[PDB]
């Protein structure tokens, strides 16, 4: 029903591990997520360094989502015609890692994270597409 | 099956993927066309790619054109071709290769890959910083699992020609002189022949005059012989040194480190146990020794320092899309005709990078 029928529509595929639709205005809140995963724990925390002002801090601090390390990649997120940041996780010791990209709608985060050797090219793609099915939503 | 096409500020290397070496290695000029090699040997009577990025259209359309028919003599819209390009390429340039090549040329499928990102791959790394000197721009790439870091990309604008200028400038200031440009093939292949890289410059100049061995000669086409001193190191120290070209830049010694310096903390120690070299400018014999040093003195003093620079490294882009444009992996990773009917030539901004 309602946000959670996005969040599904993107797991359907066999290539992404989590997702989910977080508004970002206001107090940043979870509008839908897989369930039990790390972007369902987003804090307004790591949503305001999602969105603020700073474009380069971030991208020699680090960030997170939920808890999670992450490193930024490809930060358009703020861009005209563009709407991304592509990011990878980081891990501690042997752990795989794992690409995410997010797409800024009018009121919304688009989160997607590919399963174990996806291509963020195709993660961007998916997250773009449906964040442009959200965008003429209005939302 | 794929194609993979490196496309140089001077040089393009041709092949199919899966292929040890390229299959056509041409210049990157035009001039019935005149194309490639035929330029540069039927010379009396334009670089479309100039610093890395095409600024001629019409032209570069017809290097590929000439790529697919006269060099390597094949069907475009048989083959899913790999396209290279530079770190920091125009946006509204990676949208008209992707025009070009699916409307004009009809391709089945096509990437576009930042071309310092196959030379780490054909060395077996995903993470690792890569210095890329070519003939028109010099980048360093701090790479991470497959993904450049376009944020912390430096760019350069010495290489090759760059260095082959110079030598002719300190040559003729000597006495002898070149203007025509068959007169400067010659050039070039002193640079290429002769020149290396001091690992202590002041130390090289100041005891240069002990000679026994700094000392060369070249015959010129005209009989005529040359003496080679203090140039052999000279011309491409303006590399580590370009206030020698005039030009108020850093050299690349201290641009990696800068490039370094722009990345996550967490992949910094990795960066500098993993700089890989790349590209003809960086064919110099020292070149490797003289890096490590430079940055082991840049760095902390704890860092521990790996310059790596692979024997085919003039040749290390192309081989990396050979190698990448030929696992299975590739497919789940490629651009199709849909994808481009659905969605048109802003696709490459989303699935390649
Ligand atoms: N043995 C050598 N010693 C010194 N320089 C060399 C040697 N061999 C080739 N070079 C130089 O390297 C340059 C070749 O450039 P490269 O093969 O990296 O591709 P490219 O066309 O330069 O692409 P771009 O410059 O846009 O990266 C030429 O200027 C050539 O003179
Ligand atoms: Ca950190
Ligand atoms: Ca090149």
């Amino acid at each position: 029903a309602g946000w959670n029928a996005y969040i599904d529509n993107l797991m359907a595929d066999g290539t992404c591990q989590d997702a989910a639709i977080v508004g970002y205005k206001d107090s940043p809140s979870v509008w839908a997520a897989v369930p039990g995963k790390t972007f369902v724990n987003i804090t307004p925390a790591e949503v305001g360094i999602l969105v603020g002002k700073d474009r380069s801090s971030f991208f020699v601090n680090g960030l997170t989502l939920g808890g999670q390390k992450c490193s930024v990649i490809r930060d358009s997120l703020l861009q005209d015609g563009e709407f991304t940041m592509d990011l990878r996780t980081k891990s501690t010791g042997g752990a795989p890692t794992f690409n995410i990209t997010v797409t800024m709608t009018a009121k919304t985060l688009v989160l997607l994270m590919g399963k174990e050797g996806v291509h963020g090219g195709m993660i961007n793609k998916k997250c773009y597409e449906m964040a442009s099915h959200l965008r003429r939503s209005q939302y | 099956a794929a194609l993979v096409v490196d496309n140089g500020s001077g040089m393009c290397k041709a092949g199919f993927a899966g292929d040890d070496a390229p299959r056509a290695v041409f210049p990157s000029i035009v001039g019935d066309s005149y194309v490639g090699d035929e330029a540069q040997s039927k010379r009396g009577i334009k670089y479309p790619i100039e610093h890395g990025i095409v600024t001629n259209w019409d032209d570069m359309e017809k290097i590929w054109h000439h790529t697919f028919y006269n060099e390597l003599r094949v069907a475009p819209e048989e083959h899913p071709v790999l396209l290279t390009e530079a770190p920091l390429n125009p946006k509204a340039n990676r949208e008209k290769m992707t025009q070009i090549m699916f409307e004009t040329f009809n391709t089945p499928a096509m990437y576009v890959a930042i071309q310092a990102v196959l030379s780490l791959y054909a060395s077996g790394r995903t993470t690792g910083i890569v210095m890329d000197s070519g003939d028109g721009v010099t980048h360093t790439v701090p790479i991470y699992e497959g993904y450049a870091l376009p944020h912390a990309i430096l760019r350069l604008d010495l290489a090759g020609r760059d260095l082959t200028d110079y030598l002719m400038k300190i040559l003729t200031e000597r006495g002898y002189s070149f203007t025509t440009t068959a007169e400067r093939e010659i050039v070039r292949d002193i640079k290429e022949k002769l020149c290396y890289v001091a690992l202590d410059f002041e130390q090289e100049m100041a005891t240069a005059a002990s000679s026994s061995s700094l000392e060369k000669s070249y015959e010129l086409p005209d009989g005529q012989v040359i003496t080679i001193g203090n140039e052999r190191f000279r011309c491409p120290e303006a590399l580590f040194q370009p206030s020698f070209l005039g030009m108020e830049s850093c050299g690349i010694h201290e641009t990696t480190f800068n490039s370094i310096m722009k990345c996550d903390v967490d992949i910094r120690k990795d960066l500098y146990a993993n700089t890989v070299l790349s590209g003809g400018t960086t064919m110099y014999p020292g070149i490797a020794d003289r890096m490590q040093k430079e940055i082991t003195a840049l760095a902390p003093s704890t860092m521990k320092i790996k310059i790596i620079a692979p024997p085919e490294r003039k040749y290390s882009v192309w081989i990396g899309g050979s190698i990448l444009a030929s696992l299975s992996t590739f497919q789940q990773m490629w651009i199709s005709k849909q994808e481009y009917d659905e969605s048109g030539p802003s696709i490459v901004h989303r699935k390649c990078f």
